[PDB]
Formats: structure tokens, sequence, C-alpha cells
């Protein structure tokens, strides 16, 4: 059970290949919910076990209810994925995966040089040591020190999220009222 | 500092301490007869506890090989505790942390078995179990009478003990 | 005290009538000139440049970032005024320039996440000030939903605007993984030769910049533009640029940046040429702001360049405004309104303003004379002072490029004028109903301040001398 | 970091060569933030902090709020044209 | 190896099965008679799904908080008392504008009888 | 008066759960060793659950109470490596 | 702000390295801080770990020549169900 | 929690001890690896003097 | 490993044992309000009729529709069934007896409730039918509707514990339990219980074959007992019937199994007629009412239900800080 985040990380790519290529549009959206699960997924395996169920209660539970709603009750027209579509952009999608690629794996580096700093990204191979300290004494697990951090030290930034949220109110009521 | 997680697989080590370093022996106490006796190792052992933590404050960042001395002091005087409170009071200690296994270790759950035990170690041992940081007006939680928060099932070697130890009139 | 008027605007508003709006408006105007009088004393606080943090080295409050405050209120004033009171008394234009119920909402809201970015001192600050803005910025393209322009262009602006969006969370968090850090107060001068923050400062700088509308991706805000009504436009041309404008200014992280130049080099040629053939009012504005965003891309690779910007801000600030307040006025007296929301489109149809108005005409040539930079105009320092800081610190292709581009942008500048004095055949003699008093007497304001404003020139200087350094 | 690079490099060009409607164009803008999420908060893990852990509680809140502004920003779209086409707005 | 797993991986068995049992076991036999543009909706079925996300984020908001309490002890409590009114707000914009109805469009019509 | 037949499926219900639950209970127990669980755990409670482990010998929660430790107990002593990380 | 608090709310795992190099930082006006390049490069690889990484690659390389392997008092990997057996 | 921080200079003690004996071992075993080969295995990479353990061994 | 499987399969048998009569159980007291007798044709006295329609229903033709995707349709029972039944775990019956003991509780128990609208409005895009559509919207905007307010509850009644452990917060109400101090939440969960499941109190839309439908049946019921096990935990007392202490010191002497077979018995009796009652007040308020129209529900929620439960938000950390009586970890 050691190549865990290898099989999320590879059935990850497989989800992400039938987003962007699905019969039906709710097809593709499903596979967005499974991409979701996918992550949560990844996100237990890290360590972090509480953003997992944070990401399936507002992630799909919200978000992904809202776009299916969305496509239940709208028409919206869809191509599907012929080759004379696409295969005119194939060229360019090659060129930009594989730059776009290595120039996201470039920025975790600090050489001079150039493939130095490439193939730091994939000097990975040493096993972190993990070491027993016994200086905490009490249950600060993250939700806690989120809610510490989040109401004494960032309490501005959770008072202009609400006015991001107020906004998010007053906006789409804004749109579709059609006041008298 | 942060637990391990993503298959971590743990590994030992068959070695020894260098000669430069004197023996030190262990602490062989778990967590209920060290949680049971942890106000006393507190009591006896402040100010060789609190030096070894002013050492690890003081020298910074070298921590560990600065402060071996003091910290083979704390583990020592801990021992003479726990000896101490064997050779005295091996029953109702035992008692007590027997109590302890049960019901999470909540020291909540035990009030009847820890009463015997702060009497014995009291007159005998001559150590007091007390709550710092607690300014008067202000009543120590192990002492009250009728707490809001009593146990599912007292132990009934305790209570059995705690009766006894009424009609003897030792508490 | 924006806080205080949204949150009181809001409760209020919900319980208006729709027949009340332009009347709320007209008290949030009268507000707003209030908290511009009665409080700007705090000036007082930020001598020697003296510079403070607040909320746990959150926001930045220093001189620089006051004025940008005070510019954006009385910026805020003149629109909330074109808001809030009537051109004529017609049945004409009740149908044509009216405010929806939710409007002050939400450019109050807009105000506030365009404060939030200037005021900034970490990341996560700039990320959820970026995102008020742009919420707001898509709601405010939205909300005169009875367009089918207005309609495309706020989904188009939200999918572009998405973009460029995680393409700044992108940037902030990359630069987090290689510092453990938030603030480019972090970076203090020695970390910066010994650090490759290069690739990471200046993605930064470009996620942000893509959105003023730098040259490569200019075409969709131009687009934008054309599309939304036209007293919207007058709003979501500025403040994003001024906003944005002003955090990458006084957060000096493309100094000599090699891409900035590039880009810079490309948005003067592109915005100078590009609006030549050009015959939608609208479209010819907005490539001037490409330029004008060009001249402010130069003094991001600058190092100490708070005159020259702050100075060719509100420049630009009042003759961008007084224009498009020149082309409200010209409505009346066209031969065809199209198009309820956007009534006056080509620029041919404006024609024959010398015989009708013909003061219109000099207020019209007083500021495109200052859009191409003549000197007893305000525009003129604004480009030397650009000049001045350009040619000290050895951008010497980049000045010349700068110039070809103000000569060839001078050309659709005066096309306006070349349209507007020109014989037409019918013109008026007599009209029953008058202007907004109110209303006309902002656009001679605005004028006066272009004409007579380089008068005040040496004590500017001055008060910037003190309160600066 | 891979996993997040790649769910970001993949979603994107999914986006950008997004011919055949357009709620692709509206997932493939979640599941980038997704991404972004996913380097954040092993950045995080990695050094020991929670700070990551806040910009992404709060990148969580703000990606939920531009979907449904977005999302009604689609319907405002839709009713003067009862038909969303294929090839794009 | 717990037994949370055996769980997550046991109640699809049931289901595989059950599914199994019947499409096993039962008649299928179908043919036509036995098988078998769009509508315009109001604008409140639309809303109730999408300003639902908003009070949504705000619930899980709070969870941090509730968790945090002791430790932000009379100065948290304000930060969230203001968060908390500061959302209260924009609800009292929405039941103000009577956003989420669906009003019926026929009246019994008020007005009067006049004549000549 | 009270209908049995109507509260016998609901004397079912509450009798299939009571045993669940006591059967329950009487399996934790003796996967403990004769003792309750621990319902809540702290990372503190996991750490001086893992050093119980190493000082008591194989055992779960056999609990140990000694004088001084053993001989092996210097030695036996874990780190934990962790794997990538990829 | 958040600076220096972990995931328990303590101080994070580079906390020690950033603090003395901005005890560093604190004494220290420019023209001068040539002197404080030790302390950020402590820092830079408690963050990173690179000069680490490239330490151990330089030993593993000579590890994995040898056919003698390992003289030395060795590392035992256990399995969880056996972390205090014998 | 006063009996936790009762308890804490007691079983910090004893892991700091494991700490120093493991890290020399380590120390020590990868000197008894690259004997012969010049190089520096004492040398810490990090340029202050302070003590510190290990990390970023090699899986077995 | 022998054990653990043991005691899944004893809870799973217990468990799917229980949603199979407590269908029997409505039909007979749903009778007995109604004056009639209830089932008595296939037990002794009507039992294992739930096995007697299982049996059948395994038994009945599958229609796959000119209409449908097929793979949606029949997996949308599936992602229904296994998500009303993945819930099951984290419920103790006892203190720390549950199929998975972790930290965050509720936390999965909230995150899984939300889960379960995927299946209602997911199986409206199958048979895409004009009406077969926005009925499944009616129907999960009620759903989402409720379940916000559902989640409210929980994050006031945890400002009293500040722990997402479950068995903590039974542990935490044996000084007293949360209704008797929040009788209105009582009220209130209740009634957001009632219209989670969409039963016919609260019921519109109503107003397959096989397979499909026992999958949807078996999720109705078993949303029917997880939701009254989440007001069994969180608002009454979870297995906390009274002291017990006096009683064990007369009976027992020590710690012996069945000394805690007899405490396990007593603790999961009380847990169990928490929900028994729970589950007869689902039927009880089932008989007696009519329904709703979409209007009054959404009326209901948003504009009744909702700045109350503001006003609710308000008062009870401020109550918790008049007295300083904040929770700690
Ligand atoms: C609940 C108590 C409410 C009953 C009211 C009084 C009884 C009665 O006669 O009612 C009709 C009464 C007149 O009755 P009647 O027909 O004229 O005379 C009937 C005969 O007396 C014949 O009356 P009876 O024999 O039916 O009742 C006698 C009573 C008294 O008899 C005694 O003296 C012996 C008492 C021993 C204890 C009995 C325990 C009963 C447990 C019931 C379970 C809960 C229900 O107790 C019993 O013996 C009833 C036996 C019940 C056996 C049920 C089988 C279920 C087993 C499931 C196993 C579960 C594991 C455990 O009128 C009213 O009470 C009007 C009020 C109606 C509303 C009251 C609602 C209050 C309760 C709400 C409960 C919510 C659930
Ligand atoms: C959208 C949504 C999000 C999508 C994400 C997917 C992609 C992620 C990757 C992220 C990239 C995002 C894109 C960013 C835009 C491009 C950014 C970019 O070019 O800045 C360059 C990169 O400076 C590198 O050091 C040069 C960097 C070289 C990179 C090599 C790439 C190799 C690819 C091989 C195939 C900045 O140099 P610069 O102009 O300051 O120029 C420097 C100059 O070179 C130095 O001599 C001086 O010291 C300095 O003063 C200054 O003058
Ligand atoms: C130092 C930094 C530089 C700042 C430059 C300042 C720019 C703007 C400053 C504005 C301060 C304005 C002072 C002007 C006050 C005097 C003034 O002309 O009255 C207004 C314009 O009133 C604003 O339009 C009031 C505009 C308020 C805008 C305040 C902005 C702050 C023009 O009335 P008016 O006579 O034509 O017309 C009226 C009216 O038409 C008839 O109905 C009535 O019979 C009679 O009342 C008649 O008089
Ligand atoms: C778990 C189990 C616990 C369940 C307990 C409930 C017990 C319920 C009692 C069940 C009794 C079985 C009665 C079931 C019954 O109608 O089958 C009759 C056959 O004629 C027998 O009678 C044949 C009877 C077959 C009886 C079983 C044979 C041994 C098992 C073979 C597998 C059905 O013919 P049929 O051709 O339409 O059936 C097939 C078939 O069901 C489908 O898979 C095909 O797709 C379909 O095309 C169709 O052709
Ligand atoms: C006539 O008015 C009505 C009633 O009478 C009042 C009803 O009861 C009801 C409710 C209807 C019912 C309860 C019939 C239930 C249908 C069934 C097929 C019962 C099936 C039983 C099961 C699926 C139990 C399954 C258990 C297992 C597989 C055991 C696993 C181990 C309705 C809808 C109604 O309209
Ligand atoms: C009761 C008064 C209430 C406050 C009124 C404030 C309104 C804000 C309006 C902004 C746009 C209108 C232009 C006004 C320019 C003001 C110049 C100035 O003074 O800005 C200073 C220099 O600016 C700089 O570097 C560069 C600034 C460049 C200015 C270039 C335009 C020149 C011509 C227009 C300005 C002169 C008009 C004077 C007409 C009598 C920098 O900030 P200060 O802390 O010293 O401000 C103090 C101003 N107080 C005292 C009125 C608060
Ligand atoms: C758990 C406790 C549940 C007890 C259920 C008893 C019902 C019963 O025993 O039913 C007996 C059944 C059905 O008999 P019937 O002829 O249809 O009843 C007619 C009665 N009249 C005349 C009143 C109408 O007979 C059997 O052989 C079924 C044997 C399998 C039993 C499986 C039990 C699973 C549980």
């Amino acid at each position: 059970t050691y190549y865990f985040i290898e099989i999320t990380i590879f059935l990850a790519i497989l989800c992400t290949i039938f987003i962007i290529s699905a019969k039906n549009p709710m097809v593709s959206i499903l596979y967005m919910i499974a991409l979701f699960v996918i992550a949560a997924m990844y996100l237990y395996l890290i360590g972090l076990g509480i953003f997992s169920l944070l990401y399936i209660m507002i992630y799909i539970g919200a978000i992904a209810v809202l776009f299916l709603f969305i496509i239940t009750l709208l028409d919206i027209n869809s191509t599907e994925l012929s080759v004379k579509s696409n295969i005119r952009d194939l060229p360019l999608v090659l060129i930009s995966l594989i730059v776009l690629t290595i120039s996201g794996l470039m920025i975790y580096s600090n050489d001079s040089i150039l493939i130095n700093k490439l193939l730091e990204a994939f000097g990975n191979d040493y096993n972190t040591i993990i070491t027993q300290d016994w200086f905490n004494i009490e249950n600060t697990t993250l939700l806690t020190t989120i809610g510490n951090v989040l109401l004494t030290n960032n309490a501005f930034i959770l008072l202009v999220l609400a006015i991001v949220l107020l906004l998010g109110i007053i906006g789409p009521i804004s749109i579709t009222m059609k006041h008298k | 500092p942060r637990e391990a997680a993503a298959h971590w697989v743990p590994f030992e080590d068959k070695a020894n301490m260098p000669d430069n370093v004197p023996d030190v022996v262990e602490v062989g106490a778990t967590s209920a007869p060290l949680l049971s006796a942890s106000y006393f190792i507190g009591a006896k052992c402040k100010p060789y506890n609190d030096d070894f933590m002013l050492c690890r404050e003081e020298s910074q960042g070298s921590g560990a090989i600065d402060c071996l001395k003091e910290g083979r002091r704390v583990t020592r005087c801990a021992v003479s505790v726990i000896e101490d409170i064997n050779k005295s009071c091996l029953d109702e200690f035992r008692l007590h942390w027997q109590c302890l296994e049960q019901n999470n270790h909540q020291l909540s759950g035990c009030r009847k078995a820890e009463a015997l035990l702060n009497k014995c170690v009291f007159t005998k041992l001559n150590l007091e179990k007390k709550i710092p940081g607690l300014r008067p007006d202000e009543e120590p939680v192990f002492l009250k009478k009728d707490p809001w928060i009593k146990p599912a099932v007292d132990d009934f070697k305790s209570v059995r003990a705690y009766a006894e130890a009424k009609k003897n009139g030792t508490l | 005290m924006l806080i205080l008027a949204i949150i009181s605007l809001i409760t209020f508003v919900s319980m208006s009538k729709l027949s009340d709006n332009r009347a709320i408006i007209r008290l949030i105007n009268i507000y707003l000139i209030l908290v511009l009088v009665l409080d700007s004393f705090l000036y007082l606080l930020f001598l020697n440049n003296q510079t403070y943090t607040v909320m746990g080295e959150l926001l930045i409050f220093n001189s620089f970032t006051f004025y940008i405050d005070m510019l954006i209120y009385f910026i805020m004033i003149v629109i909330s005024s074109l808001y809030g009171y009537n051109l004529y008394n017609n049945n004409l234009y009740k149908t044509l320039f009216e405010p929806k119920k939710e409007l002050i909402i939400l450019f109050l809201i807009n105000i506030l996440g365009a404060l939030l970015i200037v005021h900034s001192n970490d990341f996560i600050t700039l990320f959820v000030a970026i995102e008020l803005q742009s919420y707001s910025i898509y709601l405010i393209t939205a909300i005169y939903n009875s367009s089918y322009k207005a309609s495309k262009a706020s989904m188009l602006y939200f999918f572009m605007g998405g973009i460029l969006s995680i393409l700044i969370a992108y940037s902030i968090n990359t630069y987090y993984s290689v510092l453990n850090s938030y603030t480019l107060h972090s970076l203090d001068s020695l970390i910066i030769n010994t650090l490759d923050l290069n690739l990471i400062l200046i993605a930064l700088s470009l996620g942000l910049l893509f959105k003023i509308g730098i040259a490569p991706l200019h075409k969709w805000l131009i687009s934008i533009y054309e599309n939304t009504p036209i007293l919207i436009t007058i709003y979501i041309s500025l403040i994003p640029k001024i906003s944005i404008l002003s955090y990458l200014v006084l957060s000096n992280i493309s100094i000599n940046s090699l891409v900035i130049s590039i880009l810079a080099i490309l948005t003067l040629l592109v915005g100078s040429v590009g609006g030549l053939l050009q015959i939608k009012i609208k479209r010819l504005l907005a490539f001037s702001g490409l330029t004008n965003a060009g001249y402010m891309m130069l003094l991001l690779l600058l190092n100490n360049n708070e005159f020259s910007y702050l100075y060719y801000i509100t420049q630009y600030s009042i003759s961008h405004l007084a224009i498009f307040m020149i082309i409200i006025f010209s409505i009346y007296y066209i031969n065809y309104i199209n198009n309820q929301y956007n009534p006056i489109i080509y620029v041919n149809q404006l024609k024959g303003l010398i015989h009708d108005n013909a003061y219109l005409v000099l207020s019209m040539a007083i500021v495109v004379f200052s859009f191409i930079g003549i000197p007893p105009l305000l525009g003129f320092f604004g480009k030397l002072n650009i000049l001045m800081s350009i040619l000290n610190n050895g951008y010497y292709f980049i000045s010349i490029v700068l110039i070809v581009a103000s000569l060839i942008s001078a050309l659709y500048y005066l096309y306006l004028l070349n349209v507007s004095i020109q014989d037409k055949n019918n013109i008026l003699i007599n009209s029953n109903e008058t202007v907004s008093s109110v209303l006309s007497y902002i656009l001679s304001s605005l004028i006066i301040l272009i004409t007579f404003g380089f008068i005040y020139n040496s004590l500017i200087i001055d008060i910037f001398n003190v309160y600066f350094n | 970091m891979f996993i997040g690079t790649i769910i970001l490099v993949l979603s994107f060009l999914g986006f950008v060569f997004n011919r055949r409607n357009i709620i692709l164009a509206f997932i493939c803008l979640e599941t980038m933030l997704l991404g972004i999420n996913l380097i954040l908060l092993r950045n995080s893990v990695l050094f020991d902090d929670i700070s990551g852990s806040l910009f992404a509680i709060v990148i969580i809140i703000l990606a939920g709020v531009e979907s449904a502004i977005g999302l009604s920003l689609l319907v405002s779209y839709y009713r003067l044209r009862g038909v969303i086409n294929s090839y794009g707005i | 190896m717990n037994t949370f797993i055996i769980f997550i991986i046991l109640i699809p068995i049931v289901g595989f099965a059950l599914l199994a049992v019947n499409i096993l076991l039962a008649v299928y036999k179908p043919y036509n008679e036995k098988l078998g543009t769009r509508l315009a909706f109001n604008a409140a079925f639309i809303l109730v799904a999408i300003l639902f996300l908003p009070f949504d984020l705000e619930i899980s908001t709070l969870l941090p908080y509730v968790m945090s309490i002791y430790l932000v002890s009379n100065y948290g409590f304000t930060i969230v008392l203001l968060f908390l009114l500061i959302l209260i707000i924009g609800f009292v914009y929405e039941i103000n504008t009577n956003a989420l109805k669906i009003n019926k469009h026929n009246k019994p019509n008020t007005d009067s009888l006049i004549y000549k | 008066a009270i209908p049995f037949e109507a509260l016998l499926p609901y004397g079912i219900i509450f009798g299939l759960l009571t045993a669940g639950g006591g059967a329950m209970q009487v399996l934790h127990v003796y996967r403990n060793g004769g003792v309750r669980d621990r319902f809540a755990i702290d990372q503190w409670d996991s750490q001086m659950m893992e050093r119980d482990l190493r000082l008591n010998g194989g055992q779960g929660r056999k609990q140990v109470d000694q004088a001084t430790a053993p001989e092996a107990f210097k030695h036996n002593h874990v780190w934990k490596s962790e794997r990538p990380l990829i | 702000t958040a600076a220096g608090i972990s995931l328990t709310g303590g101080r994070n795992r580079c906390f020690s390295e950033w603090q003395s190099f901005m005890h560093c930082t604190a004494k220290t006006d420019a023209k001068s801080r040539a002197q404080c390049l030790p302390n950020f490069e402590d820092y830079m690889e408690c963050l990173h770990h690179t000069k680490e990484k490239a330490r151990l690659r330089e030993i593993e390389s000579v590890l994995k020549q040898k056919k003698e392997g390992l003289e030395a008092p060795p590392v035992k990997v256990i399995p969880v169900k056996a972390i205090g057996l014998v | 929690l006063w009996a936790r921080i009762y308890l804490m200079p007691l079983l910090q003690a004893e892991e700091d001890r494991q700490t120093v004996r493991r890290s020399i071992a380590q120390l020590e075993r990868e000197k008894e690896i690259m004997k012969g080969t010049g190089f520096d295995v004492d040398k810490s990479v990090y340029n202050d003097g302070k003590f510190h353990a290990p990390a970023l061994m090699i899986p077995p | 490993m022998i054990i653990n499987i043991v005691e899944i399969l004893i809870f799973l048998v217990c468990v799917l044992f229980s949603v199979a009569y407590l269908t029997v159980a409505e039909r007979k007291t749903l009778a007995y309000m109604q004056r009639r007798l209830g089932p008595n044709f296939v037990g002794y006295y009507g039992l294992l009729q739930a096995f007697a329609d299982a049996v059948k229903l395994l038994l009945k033709e599958i229609v796959l529709p000119k209409e449908s995707n097929y793979i949606i349709l029949v997996i949308s029972p599936l992602i229904t069934l296994i998500t009303a039944l993945i819930g099951w775990v984290v419920i103790p019956l006892g203190p720390g007896i549950t199929l998975g003991e972790l930290n965050l509780g509720i936390l999965f128990s909230l995150a899984i409730g939300s889960l379960g609208v995927f299946g209602s409005l997911l199986s409206g895009w199958s048979s895409n039918s004009k009406y077969s559509l926005l009925g499944s919207i009616r129907s999960t905007a009620q759903l989402i509707s409720y379940e916000l307010i559902l989640t409210s509850i929980f994050i006031i009644i945890i400002m009293f514990v500040s722990s997402l452990n479950i068995t903590t917060i039974i542990e935490t109400q044996r000084v007293v339990w949360y209704c008797i101090p929040l009788l209105p939440l009582l009220l209130i969960f209740f009634i957001a219980s009632v219209a989670e499941t969409a039963r016919p109190p609260f019921d519109l839309t109503e107003s397959y074959s096989g397979s499909p439908f026992v999958f949807f049946f078996l999720a109705e019921y078993s949303n029917i007992i997880l939701i009254s096990a989440f007001n069994g935990y969180l608002l009454l007392g979870g297995y906390l019937s009274f002291n017990y202490s006096y009683l064990f010191n007369i009976l027992f002497n020590d710690y012996s199994y069945v000394s805690f077979l007899f405490e396990g018995l007593i603790n999961s009796s009380a847990y169990a007629i928490k929900l028994v009652f729970l589950m007869f007040s689902f039927i009880w308020v089932r008989a007696a009412f009519p329904r709703f129209t979409y209007d009054n529900l959404i009326n209901f929620c948003w504009i009744i239900l909702l700045p109350l439960l503001f006003g609710i938000f308000l008062i009870i950390p401020s109550t918790l800080y008049i007295f300083d009586s904040f929770p700690t970890l």
C-alpha cells in the first residue's frame, strides 16, 4: 500500500480526460464529481482528513448540486468530440502540454541552471524522518487553529469575506428579480 | 510535531550511548501509573524539571546535547518518586490506576480512589496534590462535594475500600 | 465609512420603491462629499513618509495610498452624480439614463474592493479584494440584463477574469512554496539576489496586468467596453485600471524586467496603431485607455516612480471622465438615436457639433489636446514627468517608442475634432429645455482643472516633497 | 505537487480547447481551483503551518461565491435567448 | 484493517447483490406500448438554489469558530458577532425584497364599476 | 386498549438494536482484553498509547507498573520514515 | 498574521531559523546585509532540504557500488504489529 | 492540563536521549559507509553550529 | 481480523433487519390510528411482510424507457442506497462502540447527508420528460433548503461541546440532555428531519419496478432511522438513561464479561428506546396532517424558520458569554 498517491495521480489524469470528452453535458459533470472524490482521497492520503470532508460538503454538496440543477432546467447545445473538429487543435495542444507541464514543474527550484531547475523537481526519493516531541498538551487540531487565526490575526479577512458572501447574496437576486 | 501519514514504516536502531555520557535508568511506568502519580512527580521534581526546560530555553537550538545532564536528573528524581510510592502505597496506587485504565483515563471518574491515594501519600510520603494558578475564592475540582460530572459506573474495589476507610475512620 | 454606507444602503434600498432609486443615489452623492470634506485631515498622519500597517501587517497605509483613495472617492462622486441627476426632463432621457435598484450597492462594494487592493500588504488581502472587485464588475456589467450585448459581455468578462484570477492564485501559492511568507515586505533587498523570484513575481505582475488590458490580451476588454452601455463603461474602464496599477506601482516587483518592457513596447504599438481605422466612439475611446495603460507599464519598471504615477493618474482620470461626459452631452444634438442603452455609437454622429453648442466643442478640444499632450494643458506634464523618469533610469529605446506611439495616437484623438468642427445643414437655433445645472457644472470644473491646473505644479511639488520624503 | 499541477494544466487545456458547450468551461474553471488547492495544501503540510491552510479555506469560499455569481450570470444570459449555443457565447 | 472500511466496501456488495438477484431472476419481455421543447419556469425556482449557496458557505464558516470557541474568548466572540450581523443584513435585504416568492398572476381585478 | 400487534415490530426493532449494542460492547471488551474502549484520543494520548505498547512488551494495554524500565526498552524505540509524498 | 503559526497553533518547523534570520535583519541596515547571507541559507534549506538531498545522494551513490554494503550497527524495520514484541 | 505538563519534561528527556543516540548512530554508520572515499560525513549542511537530527533517509 | 468482521456483520444484520421491520411497524400503527388492523396475513402476527414484499419485488419486471439513460437510472438507486447506508458507521451504541471511532464524526455525518441529494436530482434526468424534470427540481430545492437548517442546528449544538467527536457529545450530555434547555430546537429539528426525508407531512412531488424501487425504498427508511439517530445523539441523550451506579454496586462485585454485557444492554436499550419513540412520532405525524404547496414550503423554510435561527445564532453564544462558560476542547 505504498503507491497510493501515484494511483490517485493517475486516476485524476484519467478522470480529467473523461471530463473534457463526454457525450452528454451531465456525464461530464458526474466525472467532475468523481474528480472531487479523488481529490478528497488524496487529501486524506496526505494527512488532511478534515479538508476531505470539507471538500465533500462544500464542493460536492453545494457547487455540484447547483451545477446539476442548472443543467436540468436550461437548454444547452453540445457537439461531441468529432475528430474533424479537434485535431486541428492537437499540435498546439501537444506543444502547450509539454511547455506548460515543464513550466509548472519549473518553479520549485532555485538554480541559475535551466534543467537543474527541472530535475530537482524529480529528486524526490528520500523518506522523511518523523520524530515525536512531547511539547503539545492539548487537542488543538487543524480546524481549531483555523478558527483561532481566522478570528484573531485575520479577523479583517473574515469580515471582508462576509462582504463577499453578502455580494453573493445581493448579486444573483439583483439580476433575476425584475422588480414589479 | 506533525504526524506521519501516507505509508510510514517504523524503524529502530541497534546502537548504544557513547562513553561520554553516563548510564541513566529509565521510567518503566505506563500511562495510568504515570497519570496517577503525575502530581507527586510534579510536587517533588519541580526545580529539576524547571532547570531542565530552562536549560533548553537558555542554549537555543543546541537543545538535545547541551541539556543531557539535567535530563538525567529529572528522570532519576521521577524514578525515586515512583519507587517511593510503590513501597509505601502499592495497593491503593494500584487501586487508583486500575480505576484509571477504565473510563478513558479521565481523572473525573476516579475520585473515591484518589481520595485514598492522596491521604496515604500525604501522611506517609508527605507530598501534597495541588493545582497551581488557582487563586483563592476558587475551589479545587478534586475537593468539591457533589460534582456535576459523575462517572458512568464507580469501580467496585474503590467504593468498597472507600466505605471500609469510612468505617475504620481512616478517611 | 464605505462599510457604513453599504450596511446602511442595502437596508435602505430594500425598503424603497423603484421610484426612489435616483434620489437614493443623490443621498449617497452628498454622503461621499462629506467624507472628502470633513475627513481628509488624516493627511496630517502621513508626515515625512510615515507608513502604518493595520490589522497585523495586513493592510498598509501610507500617503500614496491616501491619495489613491481620495482620487477614487472624487471619481465616485462624479459617477454617482451622473446616475443620480437627470440630463433633461424629457420622456426621452428617462428611458435612456435610468438606474437600477441595486446599482449603487454594487458601486460601493466595488469601491470597497478597489480600496482593499491599494491598501493591501499581504497576498490573501490582495486575493480577497481582487475577487470582491471582480465579482462586482461581473454584476455591474450584467445588471442591465435586458440587452444582448451586455449579457454576452458579462459572460465573456466572467470567463476571462476567472482565468486571470486563477493565474494570480497560482503565482501567490507558488511564491508561498519557495518562501514561507505572504509579504513582499519579506523580500528586503538581499533575497532577490540569492533567490530566483523572477519567474514568480513576473507571473504575478502579468496575471494582475492582463486584467487591465495589456497588449497580447487586449481585445476581449475592448469588446466588453464596446458592448456595455454608456454609463456602465465609464466606471468599469477606470476603476480596475487605477486600483490594480496603484497596487503594482506601490509594490516594486518588476523592476528592470524584460517581459514587462516587451509588453509595454507592444502595448504602446498596438494601442496607437490599433485604433486608427475605427468608427465607433467607445472603441476609439478604449484604445486610448490601452495606450495610457502602456504608459503605466513603463513606470512599473521604475524604482521610485510615485510622482510620475500619481500625477499621470489624476491627469488621466480627469481627462477620461470629461471625454465621456462630453459625449453624454452630445446625444441631444445627434439626428439618430439607436440602441437605448448606448445611444451614440458612431463617431460621425457628432459631426456638426460646432454649430450646435460650440462651447461643448471648446470643452472637447481642450480635453483632446490634453490627451495628445499639448503644453498649456495638464496631460503634457503627465507625459513630461513620465519621460523624466524613463530617461533618468536608462530606458532609451522605450523613450522613442513612447514618442512614436504618442504621435500615432494623436491621429485618432484629432479625428474626434475633425468630425466635430464641420459644416452641418440643419443647425439648432432655439431649444426650450436646459441641461442640468448640477451636472454641467461638473464638466466645467473638470475642464478648468485641465486647462488651469498647470498653475499649481510648484505647490504640488512642494507638498509632494514634504509628505512623501 | 504533481497532482495539483497536472489537474491544473489538463483542466486549463480542456478549458481552452472547449468548443462543444459552455458548462465544460465552468467545470474546467472549478477543477483549476481544485488543483490550486491541492498544491497549496501539500505545501502547508510540508512546511508545518496553517497559513497555506488559511488561504485554502478562504479560496474554497471564494470559489463557491464565484460559482453562484457566474451561474446567475448564465441564467441572465439565457433569459433573452432561450438557447445556449454549442460553439459558445 | 479497521471495522470502518469493510463497511465502505460492503454496502456496495449489498447493492450489487440485490440488483443482480432481480436482473438475474425476473422477466424482461418488453414492447412498444409498455415502453414510454422546453418549458419556462419562474425566477424563484432558480433563485432558491442560487441563493442557497452563500448561506451554506456561511454555515460552514461558523464551523472553524465553534471548535475554537474557548481560545478566542471575549474577542473572537465579537468578531463572530460582527460577521453574523453583516450577513443578517443581507438576509433582511432578501426578505424585504420578497425575492423567493412565486406570486399568482391573476387577482380578483379590484378595479371598480364606474359608468358613463 | 394498547394493540400488542402494533408494538411488536417496534419490539423487534428495540430488541435487535439492544442485542446488537450489547454484543458489540462485549466484542470491544474482548478486543481490549477486559477493559473499555478509549472514545476520544488526542495526539498526546496516541503517542502515549504507542509508548505503552513499547514498554509493556507486545500487549495492547497491559499497563505495567514497574520501578525502572527493562533492558530492551532503550533499544526498541521507533522512528517513522514516511514516503516521498509525490 | 499567521507568520509562524503551525498546524497545532505552535511554532512551525522552520520558526527558529526564521527568527534567527530576523534577529540578523533587525540589527542591520542595508549596505550591511551581505553578512546575514548564512542565516538566510540556513532558513532556505530548512524549508526545502536541498543540501541534505544533495549530501544523501552523494552517499547513496557510494553505497550502491559496494559488494560489502554495510558493516555497521544496522537498522531494523518492523511491522506496525510488532513495535514492542520481544 | 497541569497533569500533562508535570509529565512533559520526564518524557522529553527520554526522546532527547533517543534522538542523540540514533543520530550519532546514523552519523557513525555513514562514516563506516564512506571509508576510503574522501568525504566529510561529520560536517553539517547547516551553516550554524547548532546540533540537528538528520532527516530524509533512504527507504529500506 | 476475525474480530472486526464478525463485529461488522453483526452490526449490518442488526441495522438491515431493523430497516425492514420499520416498514411492518408503520403499516400496523398507521392502521391502528385509522382503527383497522394492520397486516396479519403473512407471518404469525403479520411479521416478515417486508420480506414478502422484497421477495416479490426482486421478481418484478424492470422497465428501462425510451427516454432514459439506462446506466444513470440504475446506479442512482445504488448511490442513494450506499450513502443512505454509509452514515451508519458513526452512531454509538455505547461509549466508543462505533464501526469507526474518528474524531470528526459530525463532519462525516454532515458530509454524507449532503451526498443524498443527488439520487433525487440525478434521477430526474432519468426518463427525460418535461414534467419528469421540474418535479425533481422542486424535490431537490426542498431537500437542500431543509438540510441548511439541519446543518445549522448541528452547529448550534456543537457550540456547547466544541468537539466534532460524537461520543464526546454524549458523555458531555451526562449532566443534562440538550433538548431540556433547547426545546424549541427539538421542535425545529424534528420538522427539519421530517422535511429532509420528504415525509408526507412535507411532501409535494409524490402528490420503476424492482431493484430501482427497493433500493429507493431501503434508502428512504434508512434515512428515517439515520436522522433519528442524529436526533438521538445530539439533542436527546444518546445512550444515557440514568446513573445506574448504585444498582451495579448492589448486583456485581467485579468486572466480568456478563457485567459488560449487562452495561451494553442498558446503554443500547436507552439508545433504541429514543430511536423507537422517534420513529413512532414520524409515523404519528404522517397520519394526522395534509401536505404542502411548494410556496408554503419555501416560505416556511426561508422566511419563518431561518430568521428565528439567526436569532438563535446570536442568542446562544451570548449567554455562553454572559456567564463565562465557553467549552474547552
Ligand atoms: C476641503 C478639501 C477636501 C479634500 C479635497 C480632495 C480631493 C481629492 C481630489 C483628487 C483629484 C483632484 C486633484 C486634487 C489634487 C490635490 C493635490 C494634493 O494635495 O495631493 C498631494 C500631492 O499630490 C501629488 O503628489 C500629485 C497630485 C497631482 C495633481 C495634479 C493635478 C493638478 C491640477 C489639479 C489640482 C489643483 C487644483 C487646485 C484648484 C484650486 C498628496 O496628497 P496630500 O496628503 O498632500 O493631500 C492633502 C490634500 N488635502 C489637504 C486637501 C487633504
